[PDB]
């Protein structure tokens, strides 16, 4: 009983489902031409691919 | 410190057995239950009465309230 | 020095002199289990409250959604939310039995323990009141509006105290943010005063069902009552959890799943079950001020019980007349509760005024009277 | 006579008693959870995603 | 017809209206409706009667309808 | 004029204390919502990602979200702009604000459906009874133009025209799209949207009960075992008499 | 805020009417303009920083509400800067 309840409450403090939703970004390499650089927003800051 | 200053007691002997020599829940049928009934019996007539008197009041007022929602056909007889 | 470090240590001596070697009557029944439950409950409310407060936002434009976000997005946020709201109920169920027990077994003769008990009740009521506003649903807003509006019925100092309490002209954001602060605060005062409660109590020690000196038969709080109290906990906890996990919205008003709206008054504005009886007494007296006073007294009357004891015996264990009168009173309360949940219409209005009338009558007239009568029947 | 054996090996020394409670919990968890989910799911045959999952899990379009 | 789409609700609705409970309720409605429809001056309305019928019919429907739904 | 008709109690597959939601019925309900209700009803608290692992595939969910245009911004010039949807987006709103909503429904305001089943006495029984309960007003009752008669709605004159009729849409799983079937599905879906934890909550309740029974038992023995010393105790008064 | 500090109540109301403020929504859920009130705040030059930079060569003119406390120097710094524009010393080139 204790182990679970404590686990449950401790978990309450880690990233919520909405925050996790912006955790990872999947970029399509098959849409980026040579040389030309593209910036995508990832976790508030810019991401260069 | 409250153990030792409590009361003036004399000539009383008590006997008890370790819990490991006796039964945790003994005499369920010969003693336990009979007393459970004894106890229930002696209170029912003091407790139950007013709760029952409330159930009634509740039941009446709940219905009497619904009755006042239904219509009285004697208000639409002189309507031809 | 002292041989065992449980008697000498300035801190372990405290844990010891109030939970381990503390002399308790050998015969206190299960009705003496509520004090510990109330305590555990309190520690529990505080823990779940902090967990929720860490995802809440005290603002009229975000309150309703921040709570929705907590249930929908926070790991086990729904569970923590359930336990908190339902914990408040458990808290009251426990407190009402705690009081009942005290009235039946004449514990109120321990005046300071009793008077601090009353203050704990009031603080708890104000706490649940402000806490209820936080989710900012329709009932949260109108409950806040209707109730805090009663103060303007006070003379002169009224119309002021209200707009002072609201921080404006109507229940609005400024009211919300100050309610979050109070809700976060009061529980600690409760814990504080609870310490005072137990201090006064320990002067005398516990009372017991027969109401006679238990000095000839005291027993160490541990293991007797530590085990008894822990068992009492699990016993109550099962229904609490059962109702919580299997019928979450049993006790709640659906009008609160709708964001507060100042331009739409709900059809039936009514409090949570634990305030119904008082709501009934409030509405029993038509006249804003007299209804307020009647509500006030419905609770402040508790400060008088110690003075209306006429019996020569402490408890009601051996007083059959007082016992039925007592159960009449209890049943009188279910009725007020029921009335509190019914609209203001016949037959409810009259049933309500009666129940109120009988409530104060039983406490101020009958009880002291029957006690006197009973002393004469014992030839005293 | 397990009671006797258990008492001498597990419940005698407070040290082994606590050690017993831990492994007891470890084993009990693993078992109680499986059995619980197993009961729950069986009671809900075909309603969970787990069940209807095959219909769209690499078996469509 | 040979193959058509029918709302199991309407079927079960019909079969239910044959209950003694419904028939009796249904009858009192038709009576109210009739006297109300045939009067130029009258505050009477057949809501209460409609409700008792709907209450009995729908009560019956509940116990059967979902059996014939996915 | 204080008369109200109460909905019956349908036997939902998720009515048992231990009975989960039928996810196939929830999946269909989504379609009903997506293809019918969402034209007037917003569901602000649910996002496409929420469908994943519940009723849809991750692939499926990403598609559903790309079928929608979402306004993002600002950009370099401080301009708002459209973009295809992502699973992190919430279901789209039909109107910008209530004022515009009413304007498009005759002054009526179709409420957000996120918490509808818990916001109405009756829950899915009420919503179901209402969707499938439209009919003609009894004698003596006149419904103002623009309003429709429904006995299950308080006042009986509701601003929502019967939203569903047989085959108003088609289920891609091939389920007879009869009116009652549709309402049943969207209601199941509505229960889920109001409380996604439904199933987990009951799975826990089950574990809570077993452990609760087990523990209450053991502690009862323990308590009795300790108290046995006092329960069986005997005493006598032996004065030097 | 100007009232009783630097302006008259009449003066202040006027100053506020010299500005158009966007209110709304209305019945149709439309935004709309209206003359200003003394309860309104000083108007913003741009809708958001992005638009601000766009109109100042990628530069962002900061809000001045707390400027003197937001810069070491305070009014001495702001004053010295406003009246301290001059030509770059030898070796220093300022980008266009
Ligand atoms: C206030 C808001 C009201 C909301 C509702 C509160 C809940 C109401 C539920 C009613 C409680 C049902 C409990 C039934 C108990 C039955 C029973 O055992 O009664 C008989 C039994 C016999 O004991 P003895 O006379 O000592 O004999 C010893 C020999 N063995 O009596 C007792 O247990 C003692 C009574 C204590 C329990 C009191 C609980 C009632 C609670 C109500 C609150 C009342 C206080 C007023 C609050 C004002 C604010
Ligand atoms: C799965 C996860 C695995 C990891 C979990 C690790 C758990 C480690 C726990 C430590 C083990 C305890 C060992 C200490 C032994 C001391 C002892 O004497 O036993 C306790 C002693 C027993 O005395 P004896 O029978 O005389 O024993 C004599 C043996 N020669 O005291 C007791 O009564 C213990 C029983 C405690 C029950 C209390 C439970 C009540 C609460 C219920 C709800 C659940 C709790 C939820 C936690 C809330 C947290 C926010
Ligand atoms: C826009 C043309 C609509 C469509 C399509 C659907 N609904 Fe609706 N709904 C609409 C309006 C304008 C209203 C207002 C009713 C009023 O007079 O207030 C509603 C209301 C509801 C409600 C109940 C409101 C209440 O009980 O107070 C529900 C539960 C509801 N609508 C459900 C619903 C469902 C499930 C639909 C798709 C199957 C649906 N509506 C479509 C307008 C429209
Ligand atoms: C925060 C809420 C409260 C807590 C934490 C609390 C706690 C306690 C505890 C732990 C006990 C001892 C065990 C017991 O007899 O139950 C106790 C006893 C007592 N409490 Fe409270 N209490 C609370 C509220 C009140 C209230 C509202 C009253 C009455 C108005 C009250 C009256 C008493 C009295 C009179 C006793 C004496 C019991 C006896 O021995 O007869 N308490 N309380
Ligand atoms: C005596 C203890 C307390 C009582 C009786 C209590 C009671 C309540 C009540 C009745 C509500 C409304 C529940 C609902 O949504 O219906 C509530 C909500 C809340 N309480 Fe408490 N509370 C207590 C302590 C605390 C504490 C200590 C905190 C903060 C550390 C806290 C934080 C909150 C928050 C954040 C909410 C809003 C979210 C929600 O509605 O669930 N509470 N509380
Ligand atoms: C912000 O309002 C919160 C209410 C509530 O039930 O809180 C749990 C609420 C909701 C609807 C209607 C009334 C209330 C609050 O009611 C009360 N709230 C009270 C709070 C403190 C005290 C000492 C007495 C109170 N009495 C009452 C009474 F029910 F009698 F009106
Ligand atoms: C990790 O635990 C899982 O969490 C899920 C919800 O997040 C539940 O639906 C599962 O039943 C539970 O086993
Ligand atoms: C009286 C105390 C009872 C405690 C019961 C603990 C059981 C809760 O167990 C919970 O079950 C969920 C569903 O499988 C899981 O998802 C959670 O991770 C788990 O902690």
């Amino acid at each position: 009983a204790a182990k679970n309840v404590v686990t449950q409450f401790i978990s309450s403090l880690s990233a919520s489902a909405d925050v996790l939703a912006l955790s990872k970004i999947e970029i399509k390499l098959s849409d980026i031409p040579e040389g030309k650089n593209v910036a995508f927003k990832w976790r508030g800051k810019p991401l260069f691919v | 410190i409250h153990f030792g200053n409590l009361a003036r007691v004399r000539h009383i002997i008590t006997y008890s057995l370790s819990p490991f020599e006796q039964r945790a829940i003994p005499n369920i049928f010969s003693d336990a239950l009979p007393n459970v009934w004894r106890r229930f019996s002696s209170q029912v007539f003091k407790v139950a009465p007013p709760f029952l008197g409330a159930y009634l009041l509740y039941s009446w007022g709940t219905q009497e309230f619904e009755r006042l929602k239904r219509k009285n056909p004697a208000d639409y007889e002189n309507d031809q | 020095m002292a041989p065992n470090i449980r008697k000498s240590h300035p801190l372990l001596k405290m844990i010891n002199n109030s939970l381990i070697d503390l002399p308790a009557p050998s015969n206190i029944s299960a009705w003496w289990n509520f004090g510990s439950l109330l305590a555990v409950c309190l520690m529990t409310q505080i823990l779940t409250g902090l967990l929720l407060a860490m995802h809440y936002t005290a603002d009229t434009s975000l309150a309703f959604s921040s709570v929705a976000h907590t249930c929908r997005n926070v790991q086990y946020g729904w569970l923590i939310r359930n336990l908190h709201a339902n914990g408040a109920s458990f808290f009251f169920i426990c407190i009402f039995l705690h009081i009942g027990r005290g009235l039946y077994y004449g514990s109120y003769l321990y005046k300071e323990t009793w008077n601090t008990g009353v203050i704990l009740l009031l603080t708890l009521m104000a706490t649940a009141f402000v806490g209820y506003v936080l989710p900012w649903g329709q009932m949260s807003f109108w409950g806040a509006t209707v109730i805090t509006n009663l103060f303007s019925a006070i003379p002169y100092i009224g119309h002021t105290l209200v707009e002072w309490a609201w921080g404006g002209f109507s229940v609005d954001n400024p009211t919300l943010t100050r309610f979050f602060a109070l809700h976060f605060l009061l529980p600690f005062a409760i814990a504080g005063i609870t310490i005072i409660h137990l201090t006064f109590l320990h002067e005398s020690g516990s009372n017991n069902p027969l109401g006679i000196s238990s000095d000839s038969d005291k027993i160490p709080f541990h293991p007797y009552y530590s085990f008894k109290d822990i068992l009492g906990l699990t016993l109550m906890l099962t229904p609490f959890l059962t109702l919580a996990l299997f019928s979450p919205n049993l006790l709640g008003d659906p009008e609160n799943f709708t964001p507060a709206n100042p331009l739409v008054t709900p059809p039936h504005i009514k409090p949570e079950w634990y305030f119904l009886f008082a709501y009934a007494i409030l509405r029993s007296i038509p006249n804003k001020l007299g209804g307020v006073l009647a509500l006030a007294a419905s609770v402040l009357i508790l400060f008088l019980i110690p003075f209306l004891h006429k019996s020569k015996q402490r408890t009601m264990t051996f007083r059959p007349l007082s016992q039925t009168l007592f159960w009449l009173l209890v049943a009188n309360l279910l009725i007020l509760t029921w009335i509190g949940s019914q609209p203001v219409e016949h037959p409810f209005i009259i049933i309500g005024q009666m129940a109120s009338l009988s409530y104060f009558t039983i406490l101020l007239i009958l009880f002291p009277t029957i006690g006197t009568l009973e002393n004469k029947m014992l030839n005293y | 006579a397990l009671l006797r054996q258990a008492y001498s090996a597990l419940f005698r020394r407070t040290s082994t008693f606590a050690l017993t409670v831990v492994l007891g919990a470890v084993l009990f968890e693993r078992a109680f959870d499986q059995g619980a989910d197993a009961i729950f799911e069986h009671l809900n045959e075909g309603k969970l995603w787990k069940h209807i999952k095959h219909k769209y899990e690499a078996s469509e379009e | 017809e040979e193959e058509e789409l029918v709302d199991p609700l309407t079927t079960i609705r019909e079969h239910c209206e044959q209950t003694e409970k419904c028939v009796k309720a249904r009858e009192r409605l038709e009576l109210c409706d009739a006297r109300v429809s045939s009067r130029s001056h009258t505050e009477e309305q057949c809501t209460e009667e409609l409700f008792d019928f709907l209450h009995a019919r729908d009560h019956c429907v509940a116990h059967k309808l979902f059996n014939k739904l996915k | 004029g204080e008369l109200e008709l109460h909905p019956p109690a349908f036997p939902w597959s998720h009515g048992g204390p231990l009975s989960a939601l039928d996810h196939s019925s929830v999946r269909r309900g989504f379609q009903v919502y997506k293809q019918v209700c969402s034209a007037c009803h917003s569901m602000d608290y649910v996002a496409f990602r929420n469908l994943i692992g519940v009723t849809h595939t991750e692939a499926e969910a990403k598609a559903l979200a790309e079928e929608v245009e979402v306004q993002d911004g600002p950009d370099e010039n401080g301009e708002l702009f459209m973009r295809p949807g992502k699973i992190s987006d919430y279901f789209p709103k039909p109107y910008p604000n209530p004022e515009a909503a009413r304007a498009a429904n005759n002054g009526a305001l179709p409420p957000d459906l996120s918490y509808i089943v818990n916001a109405r006495h009756g829950g899915e029984d009420y919503v179901f009874s209402l969707l499938t309960g439209y009919c003609d007003p009894p004698a003596g009752v006149v419904v103002r133009e623009g309003l429709h008669y429904n006995p299950y709605f308080p006042g009986q004159a509701i601003g929502m025209a019967p939203p569903i009729y047989n085959e108003i849409l088609e289920y891609d799983d091939g389920t007879p799209a009869t009116m009652s079937q549709i309402a049943k599905d969207v209601c199941t879906f509505l229960r889920w949207a109001a409380e996604p934890e439904h199933d987990q909550r009951k799975r826990m309740g089950l574990k809570m009960l077993l452990i609760s029974a087990l523990l209450t038992s053991l502690l009862y023995y323990m308590k009795r075992h300790k108290w046995s010393v006092l329960k069986s105790r005997k005493m006598a008064y032996r004065p030097p008499k």
